[PDB]
Order: structure tokens, then sequence, then C-alpha cells
């Protein structure tokens, strides 16, 4: 692990100081259908007509970005991107822009969003959840140790792939920072109390979130919930939790560790830190190597009815994709 | 129940990420 890691921060770091340009045009890719929505780019099923492969194509406009200050954030999303590699995230194929829009290709993932699975079941059992949260425990002692703070997990982030295992996809506000920050970014169900109280961060908020997505797998509900995020920002630093009473004694006490408001108390950002979360009870079974070259037994495959079928994920609404005669944010955009 | 509670709430479809 130290060993594998040294390794793997000196393949990312050749890649973060060159990061690879326009390695596409649009016209290779066949539009199929839209997979997913963003608030300023979707996500949409394409296929390269010269290899005949399926990927999922990331479209955002130029504009939307600008309008929303969201330029650094997807200037990051990129450069980190393209220079990660490992078994639990997704892979940026390619990328380019044009006069319109900002393109990332990635390999399309067949089986859906843990969102869907999740609400349709209800919730998961502790195995099944356990499960899912050991391949996120390593994709985020590879991702801290590269020096980066993915910042949005969530079910809707994580996709499930034809041998049963996770997918992290959305980039958008994933960091390299060496040392704290202060973005007010995430969803609300998942944000830190101290994201929410201005105080400035670091990687801890990670381990916040995974407490809180390992509590909604095996309860079916976030351990925060109101109507209004206020009210949920109330919830949450509150430091208050009630767990359903289905969860085990190691589930509750796993919890109550990364649920820590208290980020000196809080699992992950101790003297230990990952280990502390590793070697915990309820882990106890996991056997960690196993779980990393995807050799243990996934408790749920979802079923894809071959290549390019999008059953498991929404429909949505073809909106027309449109470029411009002009180029549109060109300084803005130029490393991308 | 809690449950049923989340199920009646406004936030049970695809949560989106706070910006400004
Ligand atoms: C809904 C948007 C935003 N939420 C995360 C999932 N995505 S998405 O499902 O389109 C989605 C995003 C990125 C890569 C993908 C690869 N294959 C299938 C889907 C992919």
């Amino acid at each position: 692990v130290k060993e594998f890691l040294a390794k793997a921060k000196e393949d990312f770091l050749k890649k973060w100081e060159n990061p690879a340009q326009n390695t596409a045009h649009l016209d290779q890719f066949e539009r199929i259908k839209t997979l997913g929505t963003g608030s300023f780019g979707r996500v949409m099923l394409v296929k390269h007509m010269e290899t005949g492969n399926h990927y999922a194509m990331k479209i955002l406009d130029k504009q939307k970005v600008v309008k929303l200050k969201q330029i650094e954030h997807t200037l990051n999303e990129k450069r980190i991107l393209q220079a990660v590699n490992f078994p639990f995230l997704v892979k940026l194929e390619f990328s380019f822009k044009d006069n319109s829009n900002l393109y990332m290709v990635m390999e399309y993932v067949a089986g859906g969003e843990m969102f869907s699975h999740l609400r349709r079941i209800g919730r998961f059992s502790e195995p099944h959840a356990r499960f899912y949260a050991a391949q996120i425990v390593l994709t985020f002692e590879y991702l801290h140790s590269l020096d980066l703070i993915y910042r949005d997990l969530k079910p809707e982030n994580l996709l499930i792939d034809q041998q049963g295992y996770i997918q992290v996809t959305d980039f958008g506000f994933a960091k390299r920072v060496k040392g704290r920050t202060w973005t007010l970014c995430g969803t609300p169900e998942y944000l830190a109390p101290e994201i929410i109280l201005s105080k400035g961060y670091n990687k801890a908020v990670d381990w916040w979130a995974l407490g809180v997505l390992i509590y909604e797998m095996a309860a079916g509900y976030p351990p925060f919930f109101a109507d209004q995020p206020i009210q949920i920002y109330e919830k949450i630093v509150s430091g208050k939790v009630r767990f359903p009473s289905h969860f085990s004694s190691d589930l509750k006490d796993l919890l109550r560790n990364l649920l820590q408001v208290d980020l000196t108390k809080r699992f992950g950002n101790l003297k230990d830190g990952v280990n502390d979360i590793k070697n915990h009870k309820w882990f106890a079974t996991t056997d960690w190597i196993a779980i990393y070259q995807r050799k243990v037994e996934a408790p749920f495959i979802p079923k894809f009815k071959g290549p390019g079928d999008t059953s498991n994920f929404d429909d949505y609404e073809e909106e027309e994709i449109r470029v411009s005669i002009n180029e549109k944010c060109g300084k803005e955009f130029s490393e991308f | 129940t809690t449950y049923a509670d989340f199920i009646a709430s406004g936030r049970t479809g695809r949560r989106n990420a706070i910006h400004d």
C-alpha cells in the first residue's frame, strides 16, 4: 500500500504536469441518449464511429460555466481526471472543446446509479453496504494520498459496473490542495459542519461524507434531512444523530466516529489516518486486497441487455446540441 | 416512522449540489 501509492503518486505527478488536450472531435461520436443532466451541461451515451465503442460524454456550456463561476472547478476536474488511475474511478477517454462547449468522454458504466437502486430497494444490508463502503475507503485513501479532496460523495455520483463494483464520477469539486480550503460546495445532506460553518477544511470532510453514505445505504435515508437546506444545516452542526434500531453495534460506533463533529476526534483525520477505519470492528471480515483486485463476490449485479443498453438510467428530454459560429470563452478555457 | 417521513419529504429525488 504505502509502496503501491508511492509509485501511484509518481504516475499522477507526470500527468498533472503535462495534461493531455483535444484528443478528439465531436464528429467522431454518434449522439445516442441522455443518461443524466447537469446544472451547465448533460451526459450522453455516444458511439465512437471508428471503433464502434460506446462512451459517456459530458458536455458543458462554456457560458453557463462562466455565469455560474465554475471555471477553476471545471479546470480542476479535467486536469485531475486525466491524471488519475484507480479501479473504482471512471476513465476519461477523450476531451476536447469547441466554440460552444467543453467535452469529457468517459467509459460508459452500464449498471446505473447507486441512487436508483437504493431508492427502489429501500436500504442495503450491512454486508451489502460494507462491500460498497470498503471500495470508497480505498478510493479516498488513494485520492487523499495524491493531495486531492473529492468533495461530492453521494449515491448519485456512484455508478455500478457489469461486475457489480463501484465507479465514482463527477470530479467537479475535486481539488488538489496541500493545506486548508474554503469553498462552500457539495450537497447539503453530505456537508460537514466545518464547511457549513465557513471555517476552512481539509480531507476530513471526505470522511464525514463517507459516514453519511454508509448510513444512507444501511438505513435507506440520510442521518439529517429536512425540506429546506437551512433546516438540514441546522441538524448537521447540532452534533446529534439517531440510529435505526437495526444498525449493528459495530456499525453504530463506526458511524459515531466518522460523524464526529470535532474533526480532531474524527476517524480518518486522527494520528492513524485511514487505518483507524480499515481496522475497525465493522470491517473485520473485509479482505481489502481481494476488494482492490475485484475478486470478491459482488452481492448485486445490475443486468444490462447488451452494449449501449440504457435501461438502468432514467429518460431525459433531449435538448439539441448547438455550437456557435463564434468562439465563446477562449481565454478562460485555454488550458482545457 | 423516520422512513415514512423521508418518503413524504421533498428530498427523495436526485439531489443537486450547491454552488453559489
Ligand atoms: C447523471 C450524471 C450526474 N450524476 C452522476 C451520474 N451521471 S451519469 O450517470 O450521466 C454519468 C456521468 C459520468 C460518466 C458516466 C458513465 N456511464 C454512465 C453514466 C455516466
